[PDB]
């Protein structure tokens, strides 16, 4: 019939798929996110830790040019020393799970590249908007 | 700052009609309720017509002696308040002014006038 | 071309290994019960319907079972709400008064013992002026004489007053269904040949477990998740003598429990509301409790256990079985908990064998203790209180706990012993499936697209 | 309708000096009445609202005070520019009315 | 007393008012939705049920194009089998709380169809920025 | 053209029906009196001025009063904040001593009976070697004999030991404003003609509501919120026999309750630091409590409330009244408090007339319980101690609990009783106006404009 | 060389310069602003009222035309009422507590005028994407 | 040019003073004393390394510590852990029995006094029947006399009965640094020269404050925060003769309090698991606590704090010294704590000099108190339980509190006195550095741009 269970996967369902295929979909780990007198206090503990570790990525996003469009393009150039690994391979043959082990060292390099990369934009529109 | 630019004015023989305008900047135009008062050659202020706000209700309000003759009325859209006449009496003959009152309960008012139009009824 | 640049990009499936606070789920079919008539009922949530249990193709994972955390929450908080369904219930502190005890009236043979005394005391009525003389029925397991007559006490009269337990509450195990937070996953591993670690090459994701029953039980596992094809053996280090060798097997074992006495309850006031539940007659013959096991089913488990023992202690193996040499009451014997009241058995009649590469059941003599130290904590008992009737329960012994025999010489034979120990590994036959990460987005990649300004 | 009668007329003042003027309603209008300044040649000016609170703008010399009928506007220290017809309001009830104006003079 | 106060249109002031006069002030519903021992936990458990359902809207509107703009066109065409109704009365004749009754059904294929006509036109703005 | 698109609106006026928890506001003002000398005026919030009382225009609002729910969760919270008012208070459990009481000195007429009995007895010291004897005096409603001589002790002795209570504190009802967390409204129904059900045609939002004192009597409502112009009655079927007529009539009806004994109060020491307030002596006279009503308001009122019967049950209707069948003490009386002392009244001089539809007082001879099981809880009592002096109140009845008499015949009467029951139809003469709305805004509407690429 | 510890400042480093120094580095103070049985309720009451103060000002600066651009023209003009100060002093004489100071009392009034300004301008955007 | 338009800053620096619940920060090096040794070290949070205090340049900022906030915050929970600390141990209910006390045997001089009355008790057992009857020691000032014979009974038997010490905690500091929490900075103030008010030009902010060790001294501050250069006096308005004039000076001066009796302990069981730990024999001989301190460090240290108080009163003025004029005992005496126990010292060999403008030790006698009634509650009391073996300990005397004697004539002499008084005044010279501001970010300023569409 017109509509099947097979392309239409679930939450974490491109988790050993290719870049290019996970890329895909990603709204799907995106909305399963906040929703889903002492056994109160671990549902008051899970919340504001909830909260807490969703907001803490929304305000490093926040900060970046990237309020909530979950792709974006930036302007720091892709140092070599950071992954040396060719283009053709790394959207079809790694997966994800291996980039976050193939990147993690040179991880809070970017993060700090990314303020900086943000605010001399920033600035620099704010000196095109000065003028006008 | 609020501005207030009544045009209109002129020579009119009594029973003749004429429309009043009051061009207004610098506010939240429909939330305030706006007013006319003429000032009489002998400098006696009469209020003449009030048309309150969107807020306010809306509604037009005159004093006897204009009752059933005078129409005030806004188009808050373009921020310009009206002023209709018919019936015009010599008695009419005033600089009129436009007004602007407050907010809230401190707020009836008048709050900014408006340079006024000169209307001579003979 | 070569102009690559950062994009990062927003929930991105990977995670990481954690370790957070979860929860109850309990199943909505058991909150017409009104108020707690077993704990956590009303207390922590109501369960969903049918739970994301979803695939994940093209994924292996490093699993742990023995380094697992959340087997250790799970006994936390499952102490912590057995002495919250405690600090409602009555103090039985004065009860320590000197007792005096004789022979309960029987059929006194020289083999049997006498196993219940009648211990006829003074204590106090509700008015603080009378003292009202009752008397009782106790067992052997719970006074002390102290030193013509003959006098005795109770024996946690020294050291830890503790309470009764309020008959509404009930000592049933019900299903658990603990779930995820949101922005964490729990992995399944689905594969029927798993051992404790390694990596598990058919994962599921899912967001509540299905409903673990915490039971109680030391020695034979019971009434809870059968293997799936053979008999499964797990460890720790194998060549380690201080591992246990946790054992789950296929087809359930058929256990058939009972308590023959009538045990006739009454109630004495101690003060103001403050009843006490004490055993008045016993109607019929006073007999042993016992429990009962088909001897063609366990002598062919031990059967199965020995064959997948010797795929580890290799062929031409003379595995045999002892029967726990020493240990406390309550890790030499099976001890369990049928109906609300505490069977301690022998396990002595089982692990005795001896195998070579080459209609009946078997009765288990039971005994019962009224006062319950269970998780051995300093400061409390627990008085159980008696019940009316004969008591028959049915359970499904599903695994065992083995401990092999630390030797250190070149022989062949293993002498293999029971041992319960921790609680823990109970709930290790549980969750040794379940690991929880813990979900972190916000990847990055470079690819040639810039952001214009 | 309430009437409303402003007084005196007319009056000269040195600079510098201060005034009070009356306007009483011929009603109670319990703090309804406002102050007005109109200079020669020009548009009336908001001075005081409500019988004694101050606007943004007008100089802290213009006070107010009055309650029910009888109101009172002071200049406590008159300038040049404050010369001019002075008005009373009064919203208690329809129509609105004026006093008839307090003529200040150099 | 004769009451000539300006008077701002308040708090759900427009709440039985037709679409094209609720939609002139729709800000005075969204700003009063974040301000405004045991009976401590009462206040806390207020104010972590609010803060997750205004992080939950926040979120479902993050995810569309429409990241705090709170006025938004989008490219889904309007099948009328969800509403059946003429354009010309559905900005002044109904009102909003007659809307969510007609419409309550049709909700849950409207928000979708949102993710996917918002991650549609998100790899299409890839497509177009990775070329250049 | 017909190319709709999909628009989303946020921040749009809409709200469905819900319930959330929802909080105090206390009001500023009683804030000086200095850290809970009544329950819950430093726990709970200080209030707001000028709460934002707006209308909704052109605005009709399905109300209720039988379903609605808010009226449970202010019930559950003041029975626990009444927990946290007898918490620190000491306990009285080594009063369960056998009495030994005479009657009281004073001119035994046997009209009047003894009300107040002697009840000389023992009780310990601080010390715990010496006991002193110890008399004091107490109401024949609060000892029964345990059977010459004579010799009570106390009701409930049996069954529930209950606590002192601290005079510190103070049982006055404050007003309460309960006010919607963020994201809810509450609807407040402006009709001067609106009973239980129905559309209301004009509503008005609030954030907080009006300060409700917390009362607590049976029959007879107190001291709150009058009617518009009419005597409203409202329930659920008024062909139902089970369902309670809340009567809530207009103009207030003033009611004089005193107590004209001095009541001399005294300190018994029970042991360290813990003191039991005991009335000692009484000087004057012994005379009875009573509360006065006009005879010619009340049969005002009457005349109000049989007209307003007649029109649900149509004219030439026999209305009768009658005194409450039966039932306990505390449901056939009018249970109040009053200064801090617990009357017990007896309608049965006011419920008894008939009506066809064709300057003196009425005395209430009230009697006075010192433990008291306020919402008849299984465990529970309280032990409320004396007070100082002639007790003298003067307080409102606003609205009647009327019952109708379920009769099954084609006849004309209908004797109506009075009738408490639950206390959560005493604050459903507070909370019929306020309704408590969800706002879920951010809808969704088709128009002619397209997001542009 | 490149790279000394004179002026590479820290948390709140400008905080007593001026404006134009103040302003080249704002993100420092933003993004340290989440992160960094009874005893741990004083943490659930810490956290819940820093998560409630950052989505207060995340509200704010939501309903205006600014998502988290953290420094944003308007069109409001700058009535001289306010201020009356010169714009040559503004930037580089003053501080900025100076500046709460002095203007704290003309808050509120430029708070209402932000969300005027951005709806009128957010209604006449929707009226001018409505006839194309 | 003119057109200035509104442009908002978000994330900028300014500050306003508020306050907000703040909380621990153990240091990490004290987590490895398992489970609550002392109080507070699993309870609250471990530390960071390295905290960011960070220089704020040209920036002066007007402190205060006398109308400063959070010096009772920090006082209010170290009442409410202590009062956590003492729920578990065991009350002392049942030991209030008439005693029976003589003088114990010793060498009994007329100018020493028996400080150890015998007291033979009865007292009950863990058996509700039996009665043990043992003795102890107790000192004069636990025991009152009942009134040939001579038989005491306990002083704090009237109206507040009061808990032993479990043997598990200790009343040592332990360094606690408070935090503030996202949002929120500490201001310290890093002048060398700041009395009370006025400007503080040298600040820096940091998150988490140094290790502040909670003493409870009431004159003769120690162990903590010693000044840098000169000795400062600090106060509120020094014509005024209420307010303590806080002395903290540079140098630490050393003091060598000891304890010479052996003083062995012994265990008697109240009841069930209810241990009391009472002083048995003291073996050797019963000699005198006191406290050494040096005199020419305290005579020099004298002639530094005559001097800075010239700085305030003028020269040619004859300072001089008393000793604390009245009061109780615990405001009489340096009244601090000692490995456990609680000296009781008498500062008038100390506090005894004149001084006008132009090698051996000082021996302060102490005493020992057992119950203990810190911070004056009103229905509390703390058994301090004995310690083993000769007591010794040395400690920095750091600053004082002194008070001065309210004059009314034109006199030179201001006889100083010393004076503990409030707790808190400890914590304000430990508090006197930090102020907590909150940043309050999003600043809006004019500039020459317009948003353009
Ligand atoms: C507890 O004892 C009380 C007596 O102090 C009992 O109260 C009465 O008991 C007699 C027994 O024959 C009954 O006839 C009465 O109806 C009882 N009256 C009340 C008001 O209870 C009481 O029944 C005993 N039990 C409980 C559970 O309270
Ligand atoms: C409780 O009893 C104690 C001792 O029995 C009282 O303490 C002293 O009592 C005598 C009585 O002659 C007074 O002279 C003293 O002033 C009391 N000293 C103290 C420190 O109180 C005590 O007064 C009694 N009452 C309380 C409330 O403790």
């Amino acid at each position: 019939a017109v509509g099947i269970g097979a392309v239409f996967l679930g939450f974490l369902g491109a988790a050993g798929s290719t870049m290019g295929a996970a890329s895909m979909t990603l709204t799907v780990q995106a909305r399963n996110l906040l929703s889903g007198t002492v056994w109160g206090i671990k549902q008051l503990q899970a919340r504001v830790l909830a909260v807490e570790r969703y907001l803490r990525d929304q305000q490093l996003l926040g900060i970046w040019g990237c309020s909530g469009k979950l792709i974006c393009c930036t302007n720091v150039p892709w140092n070599s020393s950071w992954s040396n690994r060719n283009l053709s391979e790394i959207w079809d043959n790694m997966t994800w799970l291996q980039w976050d082990k193939e990147i993690s060292n040179y991880t809070q390099i970017i993060y700090g590249l990314l303020e900086e990369s943000q605010n001399q934009q920033e600035k620099n529109e704010q000196d095109l908007l000065a003028l006008d | 700052e609020v501005m207030l630019v009544e045009s209109g004015g002129g020579l009119v023989k009594p029973g003749g009609s004429l429309k009043l305008s009051c061009e207004a900047s610098g506010f939240s135009f429909g939330f305030y309720s706006l007013s006319w008062v003429r000032q009489t050659p002998e400098k006696r202020l009469e209020w003449v017509a009030t048309i309150a706000g969107s807020g306010v209700g809306g509604q037009t309000y005159y004093p006897d002696s204009v009752k059933g003759r005078f129409t005030i009325s806004r188009d808050n859209a373009k921020n310009t308040l009206y002023l209709q006449m018919s019936s015009l009496r010599s008695e009419d003959t005033a600089v009129f002014y436009c007004a602007r009152h407050g907010e809230g309960k401190y707020g009836s008012n008048f709050a900014y006038w408006g340079q006024g139009t000169t209307l001579t009824v003979s | 071309a070569e102009n690559l640049w950062v994009t990062v990009y927003y929930g991105v499936p990977v995670w990481k290994d954690a370790e957070t606070t979860l929860f109850c789920a309990s199943d909505a079919k058991a909150y017409e019960t009104e108020k707690h008539n077993v704990w956590a009922t009303h207390a922590c949530v109501p369960t969903d319907p049918n739970p994301q249990e979803i695939h994940l193709e093209n994924v292996t994972e490093e699993f742990n079972m023995w380094k697992n955390n959340m087997v250790e929450q799970m006994h936390t908080d499952i102490i912590s709400l057995w002495d919250q369904s405690l600090k409602p219930c009555v103090k039985l502190t004065p009860l320590c008064v000197t007792l005096q005890c004789t022979n309960v009236t029987n059929n006194i043979t020289d083999d049997m013992r006498g196993e219940l005394k009648n211990c006829s005391f003074n204590m106090t009525t509700e008015l603080r002026d009378k003292k009202q003389k009752v008397y009782s029925l106790f067992y052997r397991l719970d006074v002390v004489q102290i030193n013509s007559n003959k006098e005795y006490r109770l024996i946690n009269c020294n050291t830890s007053a503790c309470t009764q337990a309020c008959p509404k509450v009930s000592f049933e195990p019900i299903p658990i269904h603990y779930c995820a937070p949101a922005g964490f996953a729990i992995l399944k591993c689905k594969d029927k040949k798993f051992n404790g670690t390694g990596p598990c090459p058919s994962v599921s994701t899912v967001q509540c477990t299905h409903g673990i029953k915490p039971v109680v039980s030391t020695q034979l596992l019971l009434n809870g998740s059968l293997a799936e094809e053979e008999v499964m053996i797990r460890s720790e280090n194998i060549t380690n003598n201080a591992k246990n060798i946790l054992v789950q097997f296929n087809t359930p074992v058929q256990i058939n429990c009972t308590r023959p006495n009538n045990n006739t309850r009454k109630s004495i006031r101690i003060g103001p509301g403050q009843a006490f539940y004490a055993t008045g007659d016993i109607i019929g013959d006073i007999r042993q409790a016992h429990c009962n096991v088909s001897k063609a089913t366990w002598n062919e488990t031990l059967g199965k256990v020995v064959k997948q023992l010797r795929k580890h202690f290799g062929n031409n193996t003379i595995i045999r079985f002892a029967n726990s040499s020493g240990g406390d009451l309550e890790v030499t014997t099976h001890s369990f908990n049928c109906g609300g009241e505490f069977f301690y058995c022998n396990t002595s009649g089982l692990f005795n064998s001896t195998w070579i590469s080459n209609n009946d059941s078997i009765t288990l003599p039971c005994r019962i203790k009224q006062i319950i130290n269970m998780w051995q904590r300093i400061g409390q008992c627990m008085y159980a209180p008696p019940i009316q009737g004969v008591i028959r329960c049915v359970s499904n012994i599903t695994g065992l706990i083995l401990t092999r025999d630390g030797g250190s010489t070149n022989s062949t034979t293993e002498t293999f012993r029971p041992g319960g120990g921790d609680m823990r590994d109970n709930w290790r036959s549980e969750l040794y499936k379940y690991k929880v990460v813990k979900i972190e987005p916000l990847g990055v990649a470079p690819t040639r697209c810039k952001r214009r300004v | 309708d309430v009437v409303l009668t402003q007084s005196p007329a007319t009056l000269s003042v040195t600079p510098g000096d201060s005034v009070s003027l009356s306007c009483r309603a011929s009603q109670t209008i319990s703090d309804n009445l406002h102050w007005y300044l109109q200079k020669s040649h020009e548009s009336p000016r908001l001075l005081i609202k409500y019988s004694s609170q101050s606007i943004s703008g007008i100089p802290s010399r213009f006070s107010g005070s009055g309650s029910g009928t009888d109101f009172t506007l002071n200049i406590n220290s008159v300038e040049t520019e404050d010369f001019g017809m002075y008005f009373c309001q009064q919203t208690n009830s329809w129509p609105l009315t004026f006093g008839a104006g307090t003529k200040l003079e150099l």
